[PDB]
């Protein structure tokens, strides 16, 4: 089963899918292909939880019925600069304006 | 042009609403006039008696947004095989993002106020030009 | 897979499959691998990308199609973007 994801770090957001059966490490290989950083320089997160390389996306709670094409699940991403890892930082999207009066 | 054939040959059909909308079935009568039929709530079904060669289309009953039936615009009951009814699976299309936005905006703004929206004239006209069966019949002709 | 980068007015960089971005004829024109959108903020462009995923997934598919969700607060801006992008 496909799961649909947003892999997010700072102001970067990757839209992609993966198999529920696929592993965290395999997702780092996907990120590697796109952002040119190897898996050993990546940490992936679900909310605040650091994800283990060997676990499946399904095991980590990314399921086909929660990680949907029209509402994808978020996977946090952090890079290691040299010796140590940055902290997980995901920049929020902008805030919508107030509804015009005629829409209230 | 688009009208039911007056065949008088019964054909039993299941209208199956697999959309999240309230569905208005519309029969095109022998003069091509759209006749509205009772509505189907989301996810419900009705076993109905129709006829071979008759033409049907299906709409959101509240907004008249277009819906698909067996993946297309028009449904024509055919010969029943082994006494089995014909299934008419009614679903949402994949609307364009523009049409879907027009739907949501229409649902929140009264038509008198479309002109008060801060958008280009063509979008005000797009909002005002809401879905309508007659418009589609002319299109489909 | 070929990806492209779509950048919102507030500097959010959205990386999506090239094939998905070509849902928009406007985006296709702007490419001929990054496009900047000076008028589309991230709360709108993120939804645009989700639409691409939704459209590609459910176009020519028999599995029942869910409603594409759009919050009231973003609908007007999303409409404007959709009209620009022709999608
Ligand atoms: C209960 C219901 N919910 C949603 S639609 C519906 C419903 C209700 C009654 C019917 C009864 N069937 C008809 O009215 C069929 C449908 C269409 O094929 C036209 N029709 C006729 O019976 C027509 N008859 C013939 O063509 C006789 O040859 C007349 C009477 C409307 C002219 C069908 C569906």
């Amino acid at each position: 089963m496909d799961v649909f994801l947003m892999i997010r770090r700072h102001k970067t957001t990757i839209f992609t899918d993966a198999k529920e059966s696929s592993t965290v490490f395999e997702l780092k290989r996907i990120v590697e292909g796109i952002l040119k950083r190897p898996p050993d320089e990546q940490r992936l997160y679900k909310d605040d939880q650091l994800l283990d390389d060997g676990k499946t996306l399904g095991e980590c709670g990314f399921t086909s019925q929660t990680a949907r094409p029209q509402a994808p699940a978020t996977v946090g991403l952090a890079f290691r600069a040299d010796d140590t890892f940055e902290a997980l930082c995901i920049e929020p999207f902008s805030s919508p304006p107030e509804l015009p009066d005629v829409m209230k | 042009v688009l009208r039911s054939v007056n065949s008088r040959e019964p054909s039993q059909v299941i209208f199956c609403n697999r959309s999240p909308r309230v569905v208005l079935p519309v029969w095109l009568n022998f003069d091509g006039e759209p006749q509205p039929y009772p509505t189907l709530p989301p996810g419900t079904g009705r076993r109905i008696h129709s006829y071979r060669g008759h033409l049907w289309l299906f709409r959101d009953a509240g907004t008249h947004d277009g819906l698909l039936v067996n993946q297309t615009e028009l449904f024509v009951p055919s010969l029943n095989v082994d006494g089995q009814p014909i299934f008419a699976n009614i679903t949402l299309p994949v609307y364009t993002l523009k049409e879907r936005c027009l739907q949501v905006v229409r649902s929140l703004v009264k038509p008198e106020n479309y002109r008060r929206l801060d958008i280009v004239r063509s979008l005000y006209e797009d909002l005002e030009d809401h879905p309508n069966v007659q418009k589609d019949l002319e299109r489909l002709t | 897979m070929m990806y492209v980068k779509l950048i919102s007015s507030d500097g959010h960089e959205f990386i999506v499959k090239r094939e998905h971005a070509l849902t928009s004829g406007t985006i296709k024109a702007m490419l001929s691998n990054e496009v900047n959108f000076r008028e589309i903020p991230s709360h709108v462009l993120s939804k645009v990308c989700m639409y691409f995923t939704y459209k590609v997934r459910y176009t020519n598919s028999s599995t029942e199609i869910p409603e594409f969700p759009i919050a009231p607060e973003i609908a007007l801006e999303l409409l404007m973007a959709a009209n620009f992008l022709d999608c």
